[PDB]
RNA sequence: AUAUGGCGCCUAAUUGUGAAUAAAUUAUCACAAUUACUCUUACGAGUGAGAGGGGGAUCUGCUUUGCCCUCUCUCCUCCCA
């Protein structure tokens, strides 16, 4: 799990737009590695937080945390500064058991990702329409 | 040209501190001799030699120009500067009384001064295998080595806060008008059901009738300085390793063919690197023409107690109005040392310094006998900025954010009392 | 409430020196009063703090209370910035029974002013020396 | 000291297998790398992990932790996939002074690396048989 | 577990010093062989301690201690007696089930000698350098 | 009055060593500038310090304050220092005050104060 | 059971002098000093670390040192009744 420049294409409604996230310092307190937007500000404005807690006495049970984050922003017709008018977020969690297969947690991913491209999941984000 | 080398003009015509220089200067080169000449007294095979001849022969060192910084945050804190001086050739001087009595008429016995001699330099060498490391673990006890004392220093922030509110209680009281609805706070300290006597008066019941008050905030701002100091003091981060190098200088003749010196010479050579943390905004523009004291922090903090006050018998609204505006000032100020904090700084150091050293004189069967005293002229020293940190750092704006949301708060209360 | 200013004279051992303290204000906790010289400086400026209590639960008797203070006040210390370096402390306390009287106050009252004008405490005060 | 595909060589008890351990990772929030041979089922790796710990104010001494882990497989036949029924555990515990040097705490390592070698610790680790 | 004279060779940063340990009386407050540099005086210096610890109510899981002490001394310019300045230590403990088996146990040891011999712990704690 | 390199020959008890100072930081808190030896320790060592006081209500008259510090350790053991201290009126003139200059030096080189100094022994 | 969780035991100490047994040690007690490294081991100096206090310390400073100034105290600790 290297970090480094990701490269994140044929995204948006049409799939046209293109979002480049570099690395920055991992979270020493909680071991947790960030990306953000090329920069300048979007940098601290878009993050991308993802952790691997491991087994313990309270960890089973790996636990894989994903969290993506974006603060849209304007500046009002006077303003210099931009101010965040509103933040989208969402946070996946996978679970595995320490037996679980390497086999087991890609066909997840893979599911997971194909379900995000469906149709289904498709407009029930997109215009929060529920399955109906 | 107005403005030093290493300073700049902003927007508004304000000082500022010229990155493109402090960072990446224009080295030079320089051949400046020192001391091209050495002198030698006494007598050798009875011969009393005292010229005067010279020993520096050429001379190349890279280095940086003079350059000025100003400091880029409330605390003071300065920004570091690039320096370089890697000399070709090391230098150090000899101030030897060499002498030895041999036999067949062979006596020599004399004084050498400024005497130089020039020898290789490592230059090549690098550390950071070994300093790298010596940063994770410090962060992460960091919080467990001084949680104590930020937590402490959270709640006593609030605690200041939540004085000033009451205080603003007690003023809103006192500008609306009532002598009994003013006592709410009076209520407050005495821990006990006090009864008047006759008919007070509002500023006469609010100017000391709280000086438990008064008491409180004065010790609990200065807590709060005092912590908020050491604090400060807690955002940067220098460690070093060092180690030891023995070389070896090639032969002179300080004579015509008198008499040989050898020996060996000891230094060590450290490197080291230091990380700072502060604002992420302001930090390339930080005002430095406008901003308070830090004394006006104790003088509000004494003005209610000081006995001696004449503005209470003139304006009170203005004097007192005036006291929550410059506490809310002072507020603000400190508030940028805790917004946005993440790498803004960082320094790479290598530097070399002698410790001891040998001398040994060989011509014809060990006659020579050296007892001298040995000094430097030049040492490496390379300091250069960086800003890759190749290893997780420690962000401190999650844990600051809270203080930055605190003062904020505090100031938009004590800016919400109006005349 | 005192608001009086005292013209005072015949100060220290040469006694042509004089002194003038106007009223500063009053503390409405504790009942008492404050007068100062004029000036602008602490140093320069001679504090006079009297303070009367009446009786309410802690004690059976009044308190007179004085505190004067005699700053010295140097003219060269770096620049036009008079300091303190000697701090002349001057407390007097009293102690009524309620049942005293005008007479018995102004008795001990003259009584006091006559030995500190006399060559009585002045030798005990200035020149530090014991009851031989 | 970069994390890198470790392979140790003869080993065991005739000395002919070998070992290949990648470099998993390093968890910041104790400081400590772990290694973990090459599979897919973590909890049937060969695990390995090293931390240093610097002198702090409670300690005021160098201190380096190396743990290695050896599941058994214990494959059923069929059923489902391998479960693990035994573990054996080897914890070495390097401790040194601010003052110490890189010759003594070599000495020391290569004293221990002997000693493991040497026919004591052989029958005393292998056979189980109390030193004597 | 035979207790004799044991000489670990090729030892230090170039591999090249010897050490020779005697072994001395087993512990019998807790059964602890131990071995000591040949002598004299460094035979009560420098230390090399064996343990076996059988399974019991506390115990399972067979236990093998191994403590190496190591106290470098020097005489101060006047004295006679050297005084111990430093001191290092280490130690390995091992860990078997009751149903371990030799092979495993030996895997394990020398698994612990060429890790120990590997580039990685050389630089972890001759340079106090954690992998990075 | 610039501030550089002072390189002082012929100096001691036969005339033969030499120093060489280098200047410093003027003093803003009252105006003095420093030099200092050639470094690197002996910088913070030995110290000569110049100043030019103008007049002022307690000056009036002009005051050149001239100190020279010598500390000699083994930690500083002794100290050794001068001050010298030329007043002059707003009237005075150049040509008096390189007269007395040159005076205050020729005596110095004068063997009395050469015996007055190095033995320490009064004139008698 | 690794990380770490639990159990127990433990704490300022070192050196020297008194008593110590008939005689020698001599723990317990008392008595006296020590405490971090380098420097002569003389006095004392330097540095690292921490603790506390005072100063209020930004404008065009140096820097072969990376950065608020200074005073005081400690080198098994800190806190309460």
């Amino acid at each position: 799990a290297k970090l480094e420049t990701v490269t994140l294409g044929n995204i948006g409604k049409d799939g046209k737009q293109t979002l480049v996230l570099n690395p920055r310092g991992v979270n020493p307190t909680n071991g947790v590695a960030s990306l953000s937007q090329a920069g300048a500000v979007p940098a601290l404005e878009k993050r991308v937080t993802v952790s691997v807690s491991q087994p313990s006495r309270n960890r089973k049970n790996y636990k894989v945390q994903v969290k993506i984050q974006n603060p849209t922003a304007c500046t009002a017709n006077g303003s210099c500064d931009p101010s965040v008018t509103r933040q989208a977020y969402a946070d996946v969690t996978f679970s595995f058991t320490q037996y679980s297969t390497d086999e087991e947690r890609a066909f997840v991913r893979t599911e997971l990702a194909a379900l995000l491209a469906s149709p289904l999941l498709i407009d029930a984000i997109d215009q929060l329409n529920p399955a109906y | 040209p107005k403005l030093p080398r290493g300073l700049r003009f902003g927007a508004d015509n304000e000082i500022l501190n010229d990155f493109q220089e402090l960072w990446f200067p224009d080295l030079f080169i320089e051949s400046s001799d020192t001391h091209p000449w050495y002198t030698l007294k006494g007598r050798v095979l009875n011969a009393h030699l005292d010229d005067r001849l010279p020993n520096v022969g050429g001379r190349q060192v890279r280095r940086t120009p003079h350059r000025v910084t100003v400091p880029i945050a409330s605390s003071g804190l300065r920004p570091v500067t690039t320096v370089q001086y890697d000399p070709a050739a090391l230098s150090f001087l000899l101030n030897a009384r060499v002498d030895w009595d041999f036999g067949n008429g062979d006596s020599a016995n004399l004084v050498i001064n400024d005497f130089l001699f020039r020898t290789f330099a490592p230059k090549e060498f690098d550390f950071s295998n070994s300093l790298v490391p010596r940063y994770t673990q410090a962060f992460s006890a960091f919080n467990a080595k001084y949680g104590t004392m930020i937590g402490e220093g959270l709640e006593t922030i609030k605690y200041l806060g939540l004085l000033l509110r009451r205080l603003r209680e007690g003023y809103r009281a006192v500008k609306r008008g009532d002598l009994r609805a003013l006592r709410r706070v009076i209520q407050s300290y005495h821990n006990g059901k006090w009864k008047p006597a006759t008919a007070g008066n509002l500023w006469l019941e609010f100017r000391y009738g709280l000086m438990p008050l008064f008491y409180d905030i004065r010790d609990v701002m200065l807590d709060w300085q005092n912590r908020h100091d050491k604090i400060q003091r807690l955002l940067r981060f220098s460690v070093g390793h060092g180690e030891d190098y023995v070389v070896e200088f090639d032969n002179l003749y300080p004579a015509v063919a008198y008499f040989k010196l050898k020996g060996e010479i000891t230094l060590e050579r450290r490197h080291r690197h230091g990380i700072s943390y502060a604002n992420r905004e302001g930090y390339a523009v930080f005002d430095n023409g406008s901003l308070r004291p830090v004394s006006d922090w104790k003088e509000l903090a004494t003005a209610f107690i000081n006995p001696h006050e004449v503005a209470w018998e003139l304006t009170p609204y203005s004097f007192v109005v005036d006291w929550f505006l410059n506490v809310g000032d002072i507020l603000a100020q400190q508030g940028q040392l805790y917004h946005n904090i993440d790498i803004v700084d960082g320094f790479d150091r290598r530097d070399i310094r002698l410790k001891s050293f040998t001398i040994k004189g060989e011509r014809n069967g060990r006659p020579v006998n050296v007892s001298a005293s040995l000094s430097a002229v030049d040492l490496f020293y390379s300091r250069l900025h960086t800003s890759n940190l190749p290893f997780a750092t420690l962000d401190l704006d999650t844990t600051f954010s809270s203080f930055k949301h605190v003062l904020d708060s505090i100031f938009l209360l004590t800016q919400r009392v109006k005349r």
